Order: structure tokens, then C-alpha cells, then sequence
């Protein structure tokens, strides 16, 4: 009180100096249920491998994306993303994404990067400069080696010009690597553009084969339908909370509702567009969003010039929650509760008032009216005044203020 | 519940802290309102179990003691006629219903066994026949009136209580006013809390979205934004409170002077305390009001009289000492002014003064002397 | 031809429960007592939002197509419920000259009066719908009822041009500030247009 | 900055000047009160009850003060009484007679 | 008449709104002092010739 006062000395009075408020417990975040997972396993389980030449793109859309199964994963020797954390995907939604598929040779893993030239890069599959996206690549010498050499993957070896990023060459047109137009008949100067890779399992790890999955984001000016898990937890009732649903946040207490939401209603409203119900996304139930409880602080003071002792009211709240006192203006405590009626000294509320009295102490009690008194009414007697008293009473009036007279255009712009 | 929010409102100053501190002063003012306008006996005066009050029936208005909160019956028509986590709370009055239940029982009593003597010191006691034979007088009626009319005058009022409970029960919009302060006060912070879903041209009008959605330095200039919307919202609603309860002040004050004048005496004030001659008032309770139930004497059935200024006896002229001269045609009476009780002229009717050569209408007639 | 939109085609305009409560919110709503074209396949536009109403006893009209140029040229939604399963696609489809039943993919979902109500905001193609019995041939049935939301689709294929897939009706929405009323259950019980005479305004 | 410096600056001034327009509001309703006191208490003898002290009243003073005006009104307060038997007429000569 | 400068005080809710209702209030309060201080008569009286 004598700070929010600005003084030493605090006169006789209830002052509001603060305000009670429950603060939140933990933390509940609800959202719902985690179902249409992306179905990257039909990229990385995929038994047979696209050839680098004719790289494969599956296109993930529409689907919960849990980036997780990839980026903790022991099965990946290589997983580098270029602009983006693997973690934070997990946070982000996306119009589109994009698994390229396809079969390299060790060596040649290098080369899916941005900024890299070589046979791969120059002629069979091109990330941009400014890639924004994955590379992840794994040694595949027990699925795509064979004994006597696998030579179904190919690769371009021939080509006019370097690909564009994220273009894709199948061609099969004879290479004309001299003047002479070849006519689709190979011969001099002229070659068939694509080279088989030898892959045994003998081979040296560099000359192995590798899968490998490079992973693009796209936003466009549609939907984003590709987001990540974004897991829940447990939600606790009847106490404060700061919670989460689907879209929405907030503190308050969760309680078991009364209300019928429609099959396809999740938030409930009052009148002044203030949110009073939720449907929990997992459980088909409706929640009470009461506020937790708060109110303002007052103290009950004699002035310090009699005692430093006070009494603090705290208003609109149960004596659960903070010679206590319940009273309907709030829960009262320091204050001594008396049967005794008294005149009103420091006002509380619902006919409470409180005084210091005597060994003395702060007093809560019911405020009297007056002595109380009856006229003994008949209908044939009057009571008649024999004598008098001359009073002079003493009414003060305040008649005028002080002529304050301010300088707009010094005080604003000195 | 934004601590970022909360830092840069810190800035403002203390626009927030003279809100509060406005608010409160509204608050106390209104207690004071109510305690001035009923608190303004100093005991509480019960009624005996005796209800001889001269043949009027004060049931209707007395508190029921088998009761809500000892309230009369017109108390509580008036009471059934009459019908938050957001920082906005509503602090209760220090003087419950009950309370004002209790002071206008007080009040109500004391004049019907005392009259205004309760106000102006000790609740003398004194017959209410006697009581309304003085206030009788207090209009200009002698009370041989009242007397010789007791019954009829006793019917006539508890006819007209009848009628208020049938007026009160029937209409609704009879509490039109008090109905009215409520509703305005509601639709203020209903407004209120309604500006809090506007934008102010943020972003959005959800401050955690803002938070969570974009980083602190331009967040910083959108809560900027949704700042000065929201405290120029709470301004415009602390000065309407302001206005609102200067006017509310003010019928207070007209109240307590109703109160005062009306009820704990006989005022003289001409429609200050209804149509009509004021005879007495009657407080009742209501939610956030008092009602005041006026009971005033008013003149019926009119007769046409010839009349005089003065007559002319042996030249000289008499004049009436309180009273007129009045005519049927063929004798000369002196009558009270505000009602037709002719008497003969005799000179303990009448004071003498000149000669008839001045007044302008005087009459010949013959003054009786006893 | 044309008929009499009495005072059909409100619809929820959110997921939000309301109980007891006269809410004024301004969208894309059918204006009431408005003329909307009565048929009994052609091509029509979709400038805003189409509210679509069909009657039925023998079940006619089985779907939509939405687009710019539904020529395979651009993506364009098919909404087609073969008789017992709803199959909604968004292909680049090529469609006939005149698409009648015998009496690159971005999305794929597989599942008398009927109202519908299909708008396309933001790239989100919300279809409303209402289901209801009716005795009644020659014109729409006069009353109040509200469209729950069934499907929102994340599409992104922005649409100009619709045409049905076979009496039915559109109705064009418009901008409008509407006062609707919930009663207990949360439901909407009657409205009212705030642009249609002095007394709604 | 300034800019924001005046705007702030300028709303405190508005608040203020509204602040005391409607205290001057309460002063001058206090002011016409006060007025209306002189006038029907100490320069004449109000009827009017409780408006010029507890009691009949009978005169009052006024006495200046800061920003104000102090009234010390004289009244008159029955203090000692007695029960006695009352009516309303006596019949003398069968006729009543009235007080 | 500028569209574009309503849509966007139409972000600030009520704040107009609520002056528009406290003008027509002063305006019924106008009619209202006029009646009270005028009409306290319920006939018309007539001085005679
Ligand atoms: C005073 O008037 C009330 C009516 O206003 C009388 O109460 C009625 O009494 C009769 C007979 O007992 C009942 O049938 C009515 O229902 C009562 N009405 C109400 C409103 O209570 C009362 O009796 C009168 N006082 C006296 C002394 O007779
Ligand atoms: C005017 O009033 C007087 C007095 O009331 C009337 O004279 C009285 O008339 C009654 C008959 O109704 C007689 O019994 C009284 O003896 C009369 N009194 C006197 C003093 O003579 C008179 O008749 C009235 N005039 C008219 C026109 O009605
Ligand atoms: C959501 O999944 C949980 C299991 O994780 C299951 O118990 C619950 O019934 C599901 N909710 C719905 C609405 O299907
Ligand atoms: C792929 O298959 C392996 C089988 O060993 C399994 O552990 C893994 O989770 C699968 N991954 C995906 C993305 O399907
Ligand atoms: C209050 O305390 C001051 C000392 O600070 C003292 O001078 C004064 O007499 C005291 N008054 C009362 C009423 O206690
Ligand atoms: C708070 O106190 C009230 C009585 O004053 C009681 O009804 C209520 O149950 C209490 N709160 C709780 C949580 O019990
Ligand atoms: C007051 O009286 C009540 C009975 O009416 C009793 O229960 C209570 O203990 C008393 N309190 C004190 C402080 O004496
Ligand atoms: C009246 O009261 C005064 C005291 O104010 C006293 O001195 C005087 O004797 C009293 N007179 C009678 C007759 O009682
Ligand atoms: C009184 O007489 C006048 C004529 O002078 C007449 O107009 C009026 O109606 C009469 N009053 C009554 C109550 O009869
Ligand atoms: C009343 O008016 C008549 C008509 O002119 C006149 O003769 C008479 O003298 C007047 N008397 C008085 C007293 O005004
Ligand atoms: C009244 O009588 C006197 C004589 O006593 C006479 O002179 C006078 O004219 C009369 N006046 C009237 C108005 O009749
Ligand atoms: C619809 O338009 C036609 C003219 O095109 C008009 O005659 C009719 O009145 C309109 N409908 C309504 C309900 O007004
Ligand atoms: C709301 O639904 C319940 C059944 O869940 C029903 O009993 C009640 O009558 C309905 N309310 C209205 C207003 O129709
Ligand atoms: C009059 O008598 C009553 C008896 O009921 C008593 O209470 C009262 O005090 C008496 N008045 C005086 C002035 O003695």
C-alpha cells in the first residue's frame, strides 16, 4: 500500500494495491488424431530403384508428414538438407513435396548437391544452386549387386547440353558427336547416349550401389496439405491449465460441459465473442472453458498512525484458493469475525464492514443500521414536547476550484 | 496474460492506473448515492402489531414478515419487474436489499405512527386520523373535513393502493427508468468487451496469435497497434461511465431531496410531489431506485358560485378572514377556498376595514354578529 | 424459367456453437426472395459461389464438374457419386461434348429435396449440404432450414465455370450481412437478410 | 519519434481537460446548491425539510472558506415530551368542536 | 464515399457505431427537456374575448 501510494503514511481506508491471479500449473496441447500418414515407405521400401537417368518424383500431398522416421533413423549414411532442419518440418506445412528417386555408384553421391558438375550432375539429375531440401542416400549393395554383375541401372553418358535443375532426359536419340547427322544409325561419331553401371557385389564401396532420395517443398498459391506430426499430450481437468486445441490458446479451467455441439462444431462462443466451450480433437467430449479465478487485492488499514496491523480482502474469490472470513464480497482474511453490530467504519461490501478495535485487532461484522426503535402507537394518545434545544449544525459546500490554465503547445512541445 | 504485451504498456505511463482509479471513485460515489438518499433516519422505527390506523390499510405497503427479505407486496412487484473473465468485475453494494428493506420499513414506519416529527427529532407518537387531519390542514382544508369524510377518504386510499398494485403487476414498462439505467450499463460493457475481437490495424485481433506468429520486432509494432485500440477503448468507455454517473448523481440527489421534503414532512412545492395537493409520500425499495408512492388531495366536483370581494354592512366594508364570499343566488355565505363548506357571515367570519367606497365589487349583505 | 428463393440457401458460416443468440455476420449468402434459374446440361458461370438445389425421385442427378476450361487443359474437380460410392477427383480430365451417364491427379477422396451450397475461398472449396423429404413438383418448398458443411477440399484449382452431371436450380450468392438466429441447441432456426427491405435493415 | 512523443503527450492533455470539465461539472452542481442555500436560508427561513439542518430550522450563517462556503444553521429540536390523551373534538352541547 | 477508407474503419468495430447512438440519445434527451419544461398542461385554456 505505501508504495502503490507513492507515501510513508497510509490514512484510514480499504485500498486496492494488487490483483490475485492463479498462475497455470503445466502445460496441455491437444490436436487430433494422427491418422493419413505420408507414405514415404512406398519411397525408401520401394523394392526396385528408378535409374539415375530416369529418376523417379513421388509426390507427397494431402498427408501428416513425420520427418522423424527419416532424420533418427540408423539405415542413412548420408543426410544433408540444404535451407531446412528436419526438426522444424516437423513444425511447417507445405503445398507440395517431392521424393526423387533413383541409383547411383558411390563415388557419384557427391554429386547430388547444389552447385556440383560431373556426369551425374551434368547430364542426369541437377539440383539448383539455391537447393532448399534433402539429400539422403544409403549403400544398396544387397538389394541392386548380383554375382555376375547388375547392369539394369543406367546412366546418360552423352548429352548437347547440362541438365536444368530437376530435369529429366529419357531419350535414347544417337549421340551425334561429330558433323555427320547419324539418322538414328549409331556408328563414327555416333553413340548410343546411355552406359550401364556394373555393379557386383565385389566391387570397391565407391563403385556400389547407392539409393537415393532427394526431398523438395513446394508452396504455391493452393493449400498446404503436407504437415508435420505435431503429437499431443494428456489434458487434466478442474485445474488451471494454459492449453492448446486445434487452432486456439489460452488458460483456464478445463471442467466436464453441459453443452450439445453439433457433429461438425468444435469451439463453443458467448455473446461476447468470447470462447466458452471446446470439443477435445481425440475424445468426442465438449469442455467448459472457465477463466481461473482472479481479483483484485484490497487492504483494510486503520491508519498507520494507530497500527501497522491490516486485514486483506481478496474479492470475488473462494478461501480455498488464495480467521478467515467468507463474505460476498470475497474472502477476508486477518480480519477477526464479531456477532456484535457496529457503525459502519471501513466499508467491505454486502453490508461487511471493518473497524480496529479492542489487545486491540481489525473486526469484521454485519454494519448496524441504528439503535433500533418503536412508538408506542395508540389511537388516543399523543407524545408532546415540553421543552427544546437550540442546535447549530455545520454544512460545508465546496463552491469553486483552482483556475488551472495549461499551455498546450509548451507543455506538449517544449 | 502476456508478459511481452505487458512491457510495452508500461510505457503509456499511468493511463491504465487513472482508469482504475476513475472507476473506483464512480464506485464509492454510487455508494455514497444510496446511503445518502435512504439512510436518512437515524433508528429503525418498527410498526406495533396493532394496524389501527384509522381505517387505512397500510398492508400492501408494511414489510410481509413471512417473507423473501421482510419486503412488502408492492416491494416485490417492483423486484420482479426489473432484470466477466475478461477483467471486467462488479463489485457488490455496501448496503444490501436487505438493508434498504430495512430503511425504507424504518422510514415507512415512522411516519405512519409519528408523522414528520421523526425527521425533525423524536418520533413523537400521534393518531394517524390526527396525522392526516394536520396534513389537511397543511393544504388549505380545515380538518373538520376530514373528520365528517374519515371513511370515504380511508376507502378512497386503499382503493388507490389496490390500483397501483394492479398498475405495477399489469405494466412492465412502469419501471421503464431503472429498466433503462441497466440495459445502458450492460450495452456499455458488452461494447467494451466486444472491442476486443477488433484488429485496430493489427494483424490480428488475437494477441497470442500475433506473438506466436511473427518475430518480436515487428510483433512489437502490431501490439504497438492493438495497445492504443484497446486503451482508447477503455478510455471512451471511463468517460461514458463518467457522464452516466453524473446524471445518476444527480437523480440521486433529487431523490434524497424527495425523500426529505415528501416523505419526512408535507412539501408545499407545487407538482414537486405529483398532481395534486400533497397530503404524504411512501418509499419503497427497487433494484438500483426508490419508488415513492404520493399520496395527494385533489379537488372534484365543482360548483358555479357568485361572488364578492367584500360586502357592505353599515358601510362599512368586511373582507373574509380565510375564506371567499360566495352566492346560490339568494344568500351570502363565506366559504374555505379549496372546499364548499358555507357558513353564515358574522363578524368572527369577517374583519372590517374602510368603507365601501373603495372596493371595486363590493356587494350589499347583512354581517350576523353573534 | 426462373423461381422464387424464399428464404433458402443460409448455411453455417463457420464451426462455431451458438446457443440462444442473434449473431450478424456478413458472407457470401444467397439474397432471399431472389430469382434463381430453374432447369429441367448446360454450362453456367460460378462468379462468386452457387448455391444448387435439386428435387428427386429417382435419383437424376449424380454429379458436378467445376474448372475454367474443362477441356484438359486446366485442373478441373469431379464430383461423382456412382451409385453407391462418391468419388471426388481433380484431374486435368477431358470431358465429352456433352458429359451424360447412361440412363495429372492432385487430390483423390473415395466415400426428395437436396440443397448444396459450393464456394471456393482462398483455394478451400467448401460444399454445404441439407437433405430433406418433400411433397412438392412444380417449384422449390417455402421454408427455413441451415446447411451443415460436409466437405472442405484443399483443391487449389481455382474455378470459373461449372456444369451439372445428370429439375434443379442455382442461385448465385452474393456479399451479405445477414442476422441469424441460434436457438438452445446450437442451431439455426431463422434469419434474416440485413439488405432486403427497410423493416430487415 | 516525435510524432509519437506528440501524439502521447496530446492524449494525456484531452484526458485531463475532460477529466476537469466534468469536476468543474460536479463544482458548479454544488455551486448552485450552495447558491440556493444563501438565498433560502440565510436570506429568508426555509420550510423545506432537512434542506437547512436537523429540526425546524430557524436561521443560519455563512462563513467563507477555501474554495468554499461553511453554513452554520440554527434550528430548533424538540427535547423533553410526555405521553398524553388526545381527540380529535369534544361534543359540548351535542355540537363538536374542533381545535 | 471512399470504399476503401470504410473497409478500413470498419477494423475499428464499434467506434463509430456508439457515436452515432450517443448523438441521437442527446437529441431524444433535446425533445425530452422541451416537453417537460413546456407541456405540464393537459388542455389547452383560452383567455375569454
Ligand atoms: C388490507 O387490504 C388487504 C388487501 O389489499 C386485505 O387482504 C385481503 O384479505 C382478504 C380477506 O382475508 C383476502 O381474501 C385477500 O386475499 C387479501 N388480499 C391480500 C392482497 O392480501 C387486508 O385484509 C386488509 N386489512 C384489513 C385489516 O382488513
Ligand atoms: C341558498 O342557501 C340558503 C341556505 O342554505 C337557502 O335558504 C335555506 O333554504 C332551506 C330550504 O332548502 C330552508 O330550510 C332554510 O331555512 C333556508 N335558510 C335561510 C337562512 O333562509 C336558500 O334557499 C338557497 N337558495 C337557493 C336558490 O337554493
Ligand atoms: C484416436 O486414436 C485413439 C488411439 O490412439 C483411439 O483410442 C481413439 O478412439 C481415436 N479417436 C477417434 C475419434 O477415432
Ligand atoms: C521401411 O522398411 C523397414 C523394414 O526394415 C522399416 O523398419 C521402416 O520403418 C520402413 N520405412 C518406411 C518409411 O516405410
Ligand atoms: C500521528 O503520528 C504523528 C507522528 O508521526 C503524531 O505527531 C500525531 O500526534 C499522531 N496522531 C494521531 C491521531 O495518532
Ligand atoms: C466456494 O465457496 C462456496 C460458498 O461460499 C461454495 O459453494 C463452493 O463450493 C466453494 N468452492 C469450491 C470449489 O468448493
Ligand atoms: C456468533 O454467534 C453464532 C450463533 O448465532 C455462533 O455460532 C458463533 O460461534 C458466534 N461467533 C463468535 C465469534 O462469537
Ligand atoms: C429545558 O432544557 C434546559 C437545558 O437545555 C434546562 O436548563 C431547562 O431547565 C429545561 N426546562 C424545562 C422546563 O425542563
Ligand atoms: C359554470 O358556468 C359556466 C358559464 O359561466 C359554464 O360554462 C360551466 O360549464 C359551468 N360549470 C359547471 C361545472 O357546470
Ligand atoms: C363586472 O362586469 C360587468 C360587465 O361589464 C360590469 O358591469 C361590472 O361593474 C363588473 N363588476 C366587477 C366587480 O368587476
Ligand atoms: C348597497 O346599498 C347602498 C345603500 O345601503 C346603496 O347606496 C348601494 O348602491 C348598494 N350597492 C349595490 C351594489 O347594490
Ligand atoms: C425474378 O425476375 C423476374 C424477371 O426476370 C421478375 O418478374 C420476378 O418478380 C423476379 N422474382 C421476384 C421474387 O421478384
Ligand atoms: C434440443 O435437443 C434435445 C434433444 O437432444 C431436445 O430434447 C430439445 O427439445 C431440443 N431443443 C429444441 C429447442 O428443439
Ligand atoms: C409513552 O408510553 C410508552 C408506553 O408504551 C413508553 O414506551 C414511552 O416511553 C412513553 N413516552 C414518554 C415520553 O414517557
Amino acid at each position: 500500500t505505501k508504495c502503490t501510494l507513492k507515501s510513508f503514511t497510509v490514512e484510514k481506508g480499504i485500498y486496492q494495491t494488487s490483483n490475485f491471479r492463479v498462475q497455470p500449473t503445466e502445460s496441455i496441447v491437444r490436436f487430433p488424431n494422427i491418422t493419413n500418414l505420408c507414405p514415404f515407405g512406398e519411397v525408401f521400401n520401394a523394392t526396385r530403384f528408378a535409374s539415375v537417368y530416369a529418376w523417379n518424383r513421388k509426390r507427397i500431398s494431402n498427408c501428416v508428414a513425420d520427418y522423424s522416421v527419416l532424420y533418427n533413423s540408423a539405415s542413412f549414411s548420408t543426410f544433408k538438407c540444404y535451407g531446412v532442419s528436419p526438426t522444424k518440418l516437423n513444425d511447417l506445412c507445405f503445398t507440395n513435396v517431392y521424393a526423387d528417386s533413383f541409383v547411383i555408384r558411390g563415388d557419384e553421391v557427391r554429386q547430388i548437391a547444389p552447385g556440383q558438375t560431373g556426369k551425374i550432375a551434368d547430364y542426369n539429375y541437377k539440383l539448383p544452386d539455391d537447393f532448399t531440401g534433402c539429400v539422403i542416400a544409403w549403400n544398396s549393395n544387397n538389394l541392386d549387386s548380383k554375382v555376375g554383375g547388375n547392369y539394369n541401372y543406367l546412366y546418360r553418358l552423352f548429352r548437347k547440353s547440362n541438365l536444368k535443375p530437376f530435369e529429366r532426359d529419357i531419350s535414347t536419340e544417337i549421340y551425334q558427336a561429330g558433323s555427320t547427322p547419324c539418322n538414328g544409325v549409331e556408328g563414327f561419331n555416333c553413340y548410343f547416349p546411355l552406359q550401364s553401371y556394373g555393379f557386383q557385389p565385389t566391387n570397391g564401396v565407391g563403385y556400389q550401389p547407392y539409393r537415393v532420395v532427394v526431398l523438395s517443398f513446394e508452396l504455391l498459391h493452393a493449400p498446404a496439405t503436407v504437415c508435420g506430426p505435431k503429437k499431443s499430450t494428456n489434458l487434466v481437468k478442474n485445474k488451471c491449465v494454459n492449453f492448446n486445441f486445434n487452432g486456439l490458446t489460452g488458460t483456464g479451467v478445463l471442467t466436464e460441459s453441459n453443452k450439445k455441439f453439433l457433429p461438425f462444431q468444435q469451439f463453443g462462443r458467448d455473446i461476447a465473442d468470447t470462447t466458452d466451450a471446446v470439443r477435445d480433437p481425440q475424445t468426442l467430449e465438449i469442455l467448459d472453458i472457465t477463466p481461473c479465478s482472479f481479483g483484485g487485492v484490497s487492504v483494510i488499514t486503520p491508519g498507520t498512525n494507530t497500527s501497522n496491523q491490516v486485514a486483506v480482502l481478496y474479492q470475488d474469490v473462494n478461501c480455498t484458493e488464495v480467521n478467515v472470513f467468507q463474505t460476498r464480497a470475497g474472502c477476508l482474511i486477518g480480519a477477526e469475525h464479531v456477532n456484535n453490530s457496529y457503525e459502519c467504519d471501513i466499508p467491505i461490501g454486502a453490508g461487511i464492514c471493518a473497524s480496529y478495535q479492542t489487545s486491540q485487532s481489525i473486526i469484521a461484522y454485519t454494519m448496524s443500521l441504528g439503535a433500533e426503535n418503536s412508538v408506542a402507537y395508540s389511537n388516543n394518545s399523543i407524545a408532546i414536547p415540553t421543552n427544546f434545544t437550540i442546535s447549530v449544525t455545520t454544512e460545508i459546500l465546496p463552491v469553486s476550484m483552482t483556475k488551472t490554465s495549461v499551455d498546450c503547445t509548451m507543455y506538449i512541445c517544449g | 496474460d502476456s508478459t511481452e504485451c505487458s512491457n510495452l504498456l508500461l510505457q503509456y505511463g499511468s493511463f491504465c492506473t487513472q482508469l482504475n482509479r476513475a472507476l473506483t471513485g464512480i464506485a464509492v460515489e454510487q455508494d455514497k448515492n444510496t446511503q445518502e438518499v435512504f439512510a436518512q433516519v437515524k433508528q429503525i422505527y418498527k410498526t406495533p402489531p396493532i394496524k389501527d390506523f384509522g381505517g387505512f390499510n397500510f398492508s400492501q405497503i408494511l414489510p410481509d414478515p413471512s417473507k423473501p427479505s421482510k419486503r412488502s407486496f408492492i416491494e416485490d412487484l417492483l423486484f420482479n419487474k426489473v432484470t466477466k473473465f475478461n477483467g471486467l468485475t462488479v463489485l457488490p453494494p455496501l448496503l444490501t436489499d436487505e438493508m434498504i428493506a430495512q430503511y425504507t420499513s424504518a422510514l415507512l414506519a415512522g411516519t405512519i405512527t409519528s408523522g414528520w416529527t421523526f425527521g425533525a427529532g423524536a418520533a413523537l407518537q400521534i393518531p394517524f386520523a390526527m396525522q392526516m387531519a394536520y396534513r389537511f390542514n397543511g393544504i388549505g382544508v380545515t380538518q373538520n373535513v376530514l373528520y365528517e369524510n374519515q371513511k370515504l377518504i380511508a376507502n378512497q386510499f386503499n382503493s388507490a393502493i389496490g390500483k397501483i398494485q394492479d398498475s405495477l403487476s399489469s405494466t412492465a414498462s412502469a419501471l421503464g427508468k431503472l429498466q433503462d439505467v441497466v440495459n445502458q450499463n450492460a450495452q456499455a460493457l458488452n461494447t467494451l468487451v466486444k472491442q476486443l475481437s477488433s484488429n485496430f490495424g493489427a494483424i490480428s485481433s488475437v494477441l497470442n496469435d500475433i506473438l506466436s506468429r511473427l518475430d518480436p520486432p515487428e510483433a512489437e509494432v502490431q501490439i504497438d497497434r492493438l495497445i492504443t485500440g484497446r486503451l482508447q477503448s477503455l478510455q471512451t468507455y471511463v468517460t461514458q461511465q463518467l457522464i452516466r454517473a453524473a446524471e445518476i448523481r444527480a437523480s440521486a440527489n433529487l431523490a434524497a431531496t424527495k425523500m426529505s421534503e415528501c416523505v419526512l414532512g408535507q412539501s408545499k412545492r407545487v407538482d414537486f410531489c405529483g398532481k395534486g395537493y400533497h397530503l404524504m409520500s411512501f418509499p419503497q425499495s427497487a433494484p438500483h431506485g426508490v419508488v415513492f408512492l404520493h399520496v395527494t388531495y385533489v379537488p372534484a366536483q365543482e360548483k358555479n358560485f357568485t361572488t364578492a370581494p367584500a360586502i357592505c354592512h353599515d358601510g362599512k366594508a368586511h373582507f373574509p378572514r380565510e375564506g371567499v364570499f360566495v352566492s346560490n343566488g339568494t344568500h351570502w355565505f363565506v366559504t374555505q377556498r379549496n372546499f364548499y363548506e358555507p357558513q353564515i357571515i358574522t363578524t368572527d367570519n369577517t374583519f372590517v376595514s374602510g368603507n365601501c367606497d373603495v372596493v371595486i365589487g363590493i356587494v350589499n349583505n347583512t354581517v350576523y354578529d353573534p | 424459367a426462373y423461381t422464387n428463393s424464399f428464404t433458402r440457401g443460409v448455411y453455417y458460416p463457420d464451426k462455431v456453437f451458438r446457443s440462444s443468440v442473434l449473431h450478424s455476420t456478413q458472407d457470401l449468402f444467397l439474397p432471399f426472395f431472389s430469382n434463381v434459374t430453374w432447369f429441367h446440361n448446360p454450362v453456367l458461370p460460378f462468379n462468386d459461389g452457387v448455391y444448387f438445389a435439386s428435387t428427386e425421385k429417382s435419383n437424376i442427378i449424380r454429379g458436378w464438374i467445376f474448372g475454367t476450361t474443362l477441356d484438359s487443359k486446366t485442373q478441373s474437380l469431379l464430383i461423382v457419386n456412382n451409385a453407391t460410392n462418391v468419388v471426388i477427383k481433380v484431374c486435368e480430365f477431358q470431358f465429352c461434348n456433352d458429359p451424360f451417364l447412361g440412363v495429372n491427379c492432385t487430390f483423390e477422396y473415395v466415400s426428395n429435396l437436396r440443397e448444396f451450397v459450393f464456394k471456393n475461398i482462398d483455394g478451400y472449396f467448401k460444399i454445404y449440404s441439407k437433405h430433406t423429404p418433400i411433397n412438392l413438383v412444380r417449384d422449390l418448398p417455402q421454408g427455413f432450414s441451415a446447411l451443415e458443411p460436409l466437405v472442405d477440399l484443399p483443391i487449389g484449382i481455382n474455378i470459373t465455370r461449372f456444369q451439372t452431371l445428370l429439375a434443379y436450380y442455382v442461385g448465385y450468392l452474393q456479399p451479405r450481412t445477414f442476422l441469424l438466429k441460434y436457438n438452445e441447441n446450437g442451431t439455426i432456426t431463422d434469419a434474416v437478410d440485413c439488405a432486403l427491405d427497410p423493416l430487415s435493415e
